[PDB]
């Protein structure tokens, strides 16, 4: 045991709003739409110190299409944290942040860190959803909710780290 | 002076996994058998290949229902020529055969002489093999249908949007490379992952403009491109060319081996294997007599079973339907008009 | 020697049938209809008919009754839930005049599983225990390796 932690991430959502994207940033520090989309559940690993730690993480990737549902419950069960993405440039991506919280209950650990995440946030101009509307839902539940983008790198070392740390109170 | 169909029909009738070959000569065989491409069966088939070379020669393969194998071509001078096949356990003829059977259990295939796993490259080089053996029909229920459910077909586009130039497309042979691709992403007014096909591009398809340029930079005889062209052109073949890169389309064989295939993303997470997620490998073709054939098989990375420890492969999840002459592309009449056949096979490297 | 087989669907039959025909073990679907192959054992030939188990085509298993000389009813050591289920059918099964009179080979199929359940108790479970004037046997096995799938061969041979 080379390592003194080792935690599962999960990222769900819906389908086309990066969760891909955001895996590849902080697990490779890059960003392409040469790949195609993600079919089942992908797997990638990062190690990060934080606190003096070897902390290892091994982030599990998972699609967003509706029909990936019943597939990829067979997933939130050893889950140390949940990424619930959300793209801030489409309205419905938003709306149905609250749709996969509940299928975390239904499967997830009942004392799973939830973490909330606003990417794609540098299309300001195309973008709907304000910090504040986001903040608000996300504050109402003890969701540290931050905007970042996996293409300017904002906040993608931040708010990931951040589960890290939520993660390392509960041990 | 033996055709180059002649030859195909020849190496698959004695056993293209015949262990006698001198390597050298798999690589003879690998260029003919990617030319082989799933169109549109006819009533009393099982499946149907068509093949055309470049020595102007042209292999067409039937299996019946009654699993019998009938083939034809036509050498450089339309020489007809018939021959009526076999298969046995030696050749494993039906099984070097793009066709979905009726198996009991998922068909696994082994790969050829140096095929190996490592960059993304060696993906694609073993999916554009695989997707040319058979598969095992796969049985989808209400609950695990591709069409079902709240949302169906819904990211058909933006499916398209991260699939286009990075996918292996086919079109009567008709090898469409990445900058073609590219080019088709655009006529298809398919640019953010929130765009939706122009309301003339789903009336008209694409516009006789771009999709003459698409032909011009595919490889192809001048005759061929020309064909690509009057395709590119008809309202259906938008909808064909989008729903071909669905996603949902890997849930039926998914929901089978999904364990499985997570245990091969382990053993890459930490062996460090630079391989993508999947990949794609699409087969479009439009018989003279008008219909519309997609043939659409993704490739993923799987675990073999128990028995076979620390052997890793690649499953086909195939997915082949007919566009009826009149679906639009429309994220609705998708979904009521089109009856996708699935099937996937576990394919094992040679070690 | 033509052996059929039965059971609750998602039992693990046709995992065990071509797990024999082929030694490897393979990822098995759905039955819809029913499976039949010949496996050569112990110096001696089988013929299993492995019938889909679906709560539809359940009924159908009488249309094979007849010509049974030996019942493979293989059962889910850890679906407790239809266990029982599964004495509801067998005893079914072996009451019916045609196959009143057969070997019974029970498959404690999915050992491996944490759940799993011992033969023993199995035995009593099923209701086999009490059923007496017949001849039977409850062998553990998982279809997955091959473990006591060839041992329960070996039972039909010795025992006919
Ligand atoms: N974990 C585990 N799974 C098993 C075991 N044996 C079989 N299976 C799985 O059980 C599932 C169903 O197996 P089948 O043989 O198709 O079940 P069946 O009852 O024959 O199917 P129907 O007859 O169509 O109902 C498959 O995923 C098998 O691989 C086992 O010992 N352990
Ligand atoms: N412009 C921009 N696009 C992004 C960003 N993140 C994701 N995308 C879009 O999302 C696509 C890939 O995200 P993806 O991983 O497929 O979403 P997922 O499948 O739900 O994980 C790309 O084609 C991008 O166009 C971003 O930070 N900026
Ligand atoms: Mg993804
Ligand atoms: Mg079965």
């Amino acid at each position: 045991p080379e390592y003194d932690y080792l935690f599962k991430l999960l990222l769900i959502g819906d389908s086309g709003v990066g969760k891909s994207c955001l895996l590849l940033r902080f697990a490779d520090d890059t960003y392409t739409e040469s790949y195609i989309s993600t079919i089942g559940v992908d797997f990638k690993i990062r190690t990060i110190e934080l606190d003096g730690k070897t902390i290892k993480l091994q982030i599990w990737d998972t699609a967003g299409q509706e029909r990936f549902r019943t597939i990829t419950s067979s997933y939130y069960r050893g889950a140390h944290g949940i990424i619930v993405v959300y793209d801030v440039t489409d309205q419905e991506s938003f709306n149905n942040v609250k749709q996969w919280l509940q299928e975390i209950d239904r499967y997830a650990s009942e004392n799973v860190n939830k973490l909330l995440v606003g990417n794609k946030c540098d299309l300001t101009t195309k973008k709907v959803v304000d910090y504040t509307t986001a903040k608000e839902f996300a504050d109402s539940l003890g969701i540290p909710f931050l905007e970042t983008s996996a293409k300017n790198a904002t906040n993608v070392e931040q708010s990931f780290m951040t589960m890290a740390a939520e993660i390392k109170k509960r041990m | 002076e033996m055709s180059c169909a002649e030859k195909l029909l020849k190496v698959l009738s004695f056993g293209l996994w015949n262990p006698t070959y001198s390597r050298s000569e798999r690589q003879s065989f690998q260029e003919l058998l990617t030319v082989l491409e799933p169109v549109y069966p006819l009533p009393n088939e099982l499946g149907r290949v068509s093949a055309r070379f470049s020595d102007g020669s042209s292999l067409r393969i039937s299996v019946t229902n009654s699993e019998s194998i009938e083939a034809e071509i036509r050498t450089p001078n339309n020489e007809k020529i018939t021959v009526l096949l076999e298969s046995n356990e030696q050749n494993r003829l039906l099984q070097s055969l793009p066709i979905d059977r009726h198996m009991p259990y998922i068909q696994v295939h082994r790969a050829l002489s140096e095929m190996d796993l490592t960059d993304t490259t060696s993906m694609r080089n073993l999916l554009g093999f695989t997707s040319k053996l058979s598969t095992t029909l796969i049985p989808h229920n209400a609950q695990t249908d591709p069409l079902s459910g709240p949302t169906p077909f819904s990211s058909i586009f933006m499916d398209t949007c991260r699939g286009l130039g990075n996918a292996k497309l086919s079109l009567n042979g008709v090898d469409i490379p990445a900058n073609a691709q590219m080019l088709l992403r655009d006529a298809l007014g398919l640019k953010d992952t929130h765009s939706s096909p122009t309301r003339n591009v789903i009336d008209h398809g694409i516009s006789r403009h771009d999709a003459e340029q698409i032909a011009r930079e595919s490889s192809g005889s001048d005759k061929q491109k020309a064909e690509v062209v009057e395709f590119l052109c008809h309202p259906e073949a938008a909808t064909a060319i989008c729903s071909a890169f669905y996603q949902s389309f890997n849930v039926p064989a998914l929901t089978l081996t999904h364990e499985r295939i997570s245990k091969a993303s382990e053993y890459n997470a930490e062996r460090s294997l630079d391989t993508p997620n999947a990949c794609i490998n699409i087969s479009i073709s439009q018989s003279s007599d008008g219909n519309i054939y997609v043939t659409s098989h993704t490739g993923v990375l799987i675990m073999a079973p128990e028995d076979r420890p620390n052997e890793m492969g690649m499953l086909t999840n195939r997915t082949s339907y007919e566009v009826p002459q009149g679906v639009k592309c429309t994220i609705d009449e998708m979904v009521r008009a089109l009856q996708p056949r699935y099937a996937a096979s576990e394919t094992y490297l040679q070690n | 020697m033509r052996i059929l087989m039965l059971g609750l669907d998602a039992a693990g039959k046709t995992t065990i049938l071509y797990k024999l025909k082929l030694g490897q073990s393979v990822t098995t679907i759905p039955t819809v209809g029913f499976n039949v192959e010949t496996v050569t054992y112990k110096n001696v030939k089988f013929n299993v008919w492995d019938v889909g188990g679906q709560d539809k085509i359940r009924p159908l298993w009488r249309h094979y009754y007849t010509g049974t000389q030996g019942l493979i009813f293989v059962v889910d050591c850890a679906d407790r839930d239809r266990i029982d289920e599964a004495r509801q059918e067998l005893h079914r099964i072996i009451n019916d005049r045609e196959m009143r009179d057969a070997i019974i080979l029970i498959f404690a199929n999915k050992q491996d599983l944490p759940d799993a359940m011992k033969p023993h108790e199995i035995q009593e479970k099923l209701g086999l225990t009490r059923i007496r004037d017949r001849n039977w046997y409850v062998q553990p096995s998982c279809a997955t390796s091959g473990d006591g799938l060839y041992e329960g061969l070996t039972w039909l041979t010795s025992n006919y």
